[PDB]
């Protein structure tokens, strides 16, 4: 028994991360190559923050005017091709990240394209700088890299086989998806549930979640996917929790229907989770369920999951639910 | 169910032959629409006769363009030896119906070997056809060919087992697709 | 095979398909692409079953180019010309629909001509129906030198379209092999 699974979703949704978790969980020089990529993540993350400070409205100010010189150092090196990563970089990088103004700009990151792994790596510069550095499993999970094309990852669980297919979520890339529509066990559709306050990259205008919603309706209602069921991976629940509890950007100020929404009776909140988060996480779910409910006609079904792709302690648990559901197909 | 059934099957070790007429346009001006079409049909009938003996399955007649892979419907060991001898026949075939027409014209033959998909598309007016980059190459080989000569690739030589007197073709000089994809081309004697 | 007087011939290519076609392993070495072409060509073959297009006769697909004609079921006067146009606007609707479900942006490039043809079977082994004559050559050349989303017609074909309520715009001059320079027009919406 083999099962061909297609992973779908917008850009930076989780797709790649999840393939990674399958390798952590159900598979086995190899990591020295990935170190460079993490450093790039760190570079692209710090520049992006400072570069954005002066272009925001209102513009942001450094708490320490001394730092202006590092700000100058970073922008000077921003374009450099095969960047050398001298120990100055890390020094200046760290210093900036200590500056409360640089951070205050980072709070307003919903207003410019900033990778998810920023705050993670910017909190651990001193570890990455060492020449004897070797990335932790969570470091490899967090390393963001764009997927161009389609990548087949084969693994097995209990002699049962799985072929997993990774695709680009970016608009230009979606044109390749079709190639995996025939002979497919089930769709795993990934959503960055936390991205409710930020616009997409491709046009810098269209809201990320709304893009995700429209992309789901496209897939759910596709002409070549009326048989095929979709496992819905509402993902980035940690980041979602953060925002709701942080209270900086309200959801109803982006999705006004939220004000006219009370929490479901069938809700099963995780032990001692905040009623506010509860309300929020299930509302994003129901938004997706309306699409799946509307059409379908018992030929395919929607199975939601609350997911944290960077938490293997939640991937195993939910991937287990998916092994279960795969019983009939 | 959800996709239409595709009537297409994958096939490796096959050899694709495109054949075009050199100076067809000059002929097209010298005789009436009647005569041209009659001379055309009279030629491709001969071509089809030669095709079946040389074990090549004819695919389509496109205006003045003829193509017929060998190695179909079921594999053949001499799948490239066929086409060469098949192409050989077309140069003679055309010559007979060349000087009898008045104006001199010639066949320009290009050949490649590789994998193809084949079968039929759509629902209506089915015609058996072939597709692959190897077919795309095949067609460009004909484009970048020489009159009365047979253009062959490095692949359609790794199948010829050194039976024909070859020589450098310089396909990069006649066709951009060949040059830009860096293809070593040859000609026969 | 018999000749004709006023037959309206049309080519419709998808030039942006050649780029889309890749040969990997995930896509079964180019099959998964054909699977799409099929879905499209079949949607294009499906239109002929409409009553308004009962006079449309698909001749062949060339690569990924749809070729159809009107007025072959002959013995207003140029009603069929304006039906061929009506037909090409339809293919654009099928393509637009595919695009939605295929996350793609395929555009269609149409050339349309009318004039005398010759119609009939060709080839000894598998007799297949095709239509020759300069009319088609020109039709072919007005596809290949066309523009995306636009229909490209000859002058007198534009003349007819105006006498049927269609507005037009001049492209300028095209060089057709063997027929020289000649003035072409796009149809407007
Ligand atoms: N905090 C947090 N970060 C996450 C979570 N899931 C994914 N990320 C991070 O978000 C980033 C984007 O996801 P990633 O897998 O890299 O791209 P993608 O979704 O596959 O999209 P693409 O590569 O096709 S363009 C990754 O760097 C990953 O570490 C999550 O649940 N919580
Ligand atoms: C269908 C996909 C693809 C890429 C594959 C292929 O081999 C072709 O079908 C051939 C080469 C091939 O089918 C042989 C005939 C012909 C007419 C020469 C084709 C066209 O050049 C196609 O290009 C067009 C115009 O679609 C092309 C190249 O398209
Ligand atoms: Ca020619
Ligand atoms: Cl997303
Ligand atoms: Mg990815």
């Amino acid at each position: 028994a083999t099962h061909r699974l297609l992973l779908l979703g917008a850009g930076e949704s989780g797709k790649s991360t999840i393939v990674k978790q399958m390798r952590i969980l159900h598979v086995n020089g190899e990591k020295a190559t990935k170190v460079q990529d993490i450093k790039n993540n760190l570079k692209e993350a710090i520049e992006t923050i400072v570069a954005a400070m002066s272009n925001l409205v209102p513009p942001v100010e450094l708490a320490n005017p001394e730092n202006q010189f590092r700000v100058d150092y970073i922008l000077s090196v921003m374009n450099v091709p095969d960047f050398d990563f001298p120990p100055e970089f890390y020094e200046h990088a760290k210093a900036l990240w200590e500056d409360e103004g640089v951070r205050a700009c980072y709070e307003r990151s919903n207003e410019y394209q900033l990778i998810d792994c920023a705050q993670y790596f910017l909190d651990k510069i001193d570890v990455i700088k060492q020449d004897d550095y070797v990335p932790s499993d969570q470091d490899l999970l967090r390393c963001r890299v764009l997927t161009s094309g389609i990548f087949e990852t084969k693994f097995q669980v209990d002699k049962v086989n799985f072929h997993m297919f990774d695709v680009g979520g970016q608009r230009d890339e979606r044109r390749k998806w079709i190639q995996c529509f025939n002979d497919v066990t089930a769709i795993i559709f990934v959503v960055a549930s936390s991205s409710y306050n930020m616009v997409i990259r491709e046009d810098n205008q269209t809201n990320r979640l709304q893009e995700a919603l429209n992309l789901f309706k496209s897939i759910w209602n596709n002409r070549w996917l009326r048989t095929i069921s979709v496992i819905l991976f509402l993902n980035k629940q940690d980041l979602l929790a953060e925002k709701v509890l942080a209270g900086k950007s309200k959801i109803e100020d982006y999705f006004p229907e939220f004000a006219r929404y009370t929490t479901p009776e069938d809700a099963t909140p995780e032990p001692g989770e905040d009623p506010r988060v509860t309300r929020a996480k299930y509302f994003i779910r129901d938004e997706f369920l309306r699409i799946s409910t509307a059409s379908g006609d018992g030929r395919h079904y929607c199975y939601p999951h609350f997911t944290c792709a960077v938490d293997t302690e939640n991937i195993r648990r939910v991937f287990n639910d998916c092994r279960d559901i795969i019983q009939r197909m | 169910m959800m996709f239409h059934k595709i009537y297409i099957q994958k096939h490796d070790n096959v050899s694709i032959l495109f054949a075009d007429i050199e100076g067809f346009t000059s002929l097209a001006s010298q005789c009436t629409a009647q005569e041209l079409v009659m001379t055309l049909n009279e030629l491709f009938a001969r071509f089809d006769k030669l095709a079946a003996e040389n074990h090549c399955l004819r695919i389509k007649i496109l205006g003045d363009c003829y193509y017929c892979v060998s190695g179909l419907p079921e594999a053949r060991a001499d799948h490239a030896h066929c086409c060469v001898e098949m192409g050989m026949d077309m140069i003679e075939a055309i010559s007979l119906v060349r000087e009898m027409t008045g104006v001199n014209v010639n066949m320009r033959v290009g050949i490649h070997s590789g994998r193809v998909h084949c079968g039929v598309l759509g629902l209506r007016k089915w015609q058996f056809d072939v597709w692959s980059n190897d077919v795309t190459l095949a067609n460009h080989m004909e484009a970048g060919g020489k009159a009365g000569r047979i253009h062959i690739t490095k692949a359609t030589l790794s199948y010829l087992n050194g039976d024909y007197e070859v020589e450098p073709g310089c396909g990069g000089e006649r066709n951009a697709y060949l040059k830009e994809h860096s293809i070593e081309t040859f000609l026969i004697l | 095979h018999q000749s004709y007087d006023c037959v309206c011939v049309m080519f419709a290519s998808i030039p942006d398909f050649k780029e889309f076609y890749t040969e990997s392993d995930v896509n079964k070495e180019g099959l998964e692409c054909l699977r799409l072409l099929n879905e499209i060509i079949a949607d294009f073959d499906d239109l002929l079953s409409k009553p308004k297009f009962s006079g449309v006769e698909k001749i062949k697909t060339i690569g990924s180019t749809y070729m159809a004609a009107t007025g072959l079921s002959a013995i207003r006067q140029y009603m069929h010309i304006g039906t061929m146009v009506e037909f090409a606007y339809a293919l654009v609707g099928k393509l637009d629909a595919i695009n939605k479900h295929s996350f793609n942006d395929f555009k269609l490039r149409v050339g349309i001509n009318h004039g005398p043809v010759i119609a009939g079977v060709i080839g000894a082994q598998k007799p297949q129906y095709d239509i020759w004559g300069n009319t088609v050559n020109v039709a072919s050349r007005m596809d290949s030198t066309g523009v995306l989303d636009k229909i490209q017609v000859t002058e007198e074909t534009s003349l007819i379209l105006q006498t049927l309520g269609y507005t037009c715009t001049c492209r300028g001059i095209i060089n057709v092999k063997g027929k020289g320079d000649l003035k072409t027009y796009f149809v407007n919406t």
